């Protein structure tokens, strides 16, 4: 699905 | 005065892992709805507990639900399966030693 790690 | 917040925790993006609801149009930590991180890529589509009871979905008539990918069966790997394929990719294709 929608996914969002901003690292 | 106050950067902008997600999830339940009502906590700001501090750039941890996180996913978004298809009821509503929020995100949610991992770590808030206990889900181990390693299952990064097993979910299909994502319903937080809120939309799934109801309360801020958009049905109206049934509740939407968490739908889970099916997973390499290498027990090492955490990747999800291809088309009928049960395995993440060529690289893995392999059932039995001989
Ligand atoms: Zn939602
Ligand atoms: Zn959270
Ligand atoms: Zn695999």
């Amino acid at each position: 699905a929608r996914t969002k790690q901003t690292a | 005065t106050g950067e902008d917040v997600y999830c339940i925790c009502k906590r700001p993006d501090y750039g941890e892992l996180m996913v978004g609801c298809d009821g509503c149009d929020d995100w949610f930590h991992f770590t808030c709805l206990h889900i181990p991180e390693q299952f990064k890529d097993l979910v299909f589509s994502f319903y937080c507990p809120y939309c799934q009871a109801g309360i801020t979905g958009k049905n109206k008539g049934s509740l939407p639900k968490t739908l889970w990918k099916r997973k390499c069966r290498i027990s090492d790997c955490y990747k999800p399966c291809l088309q009928d394929s049960k395995y993440c990719s060529e690289e893995h294709g392999r059932e039995f030693v001989n």
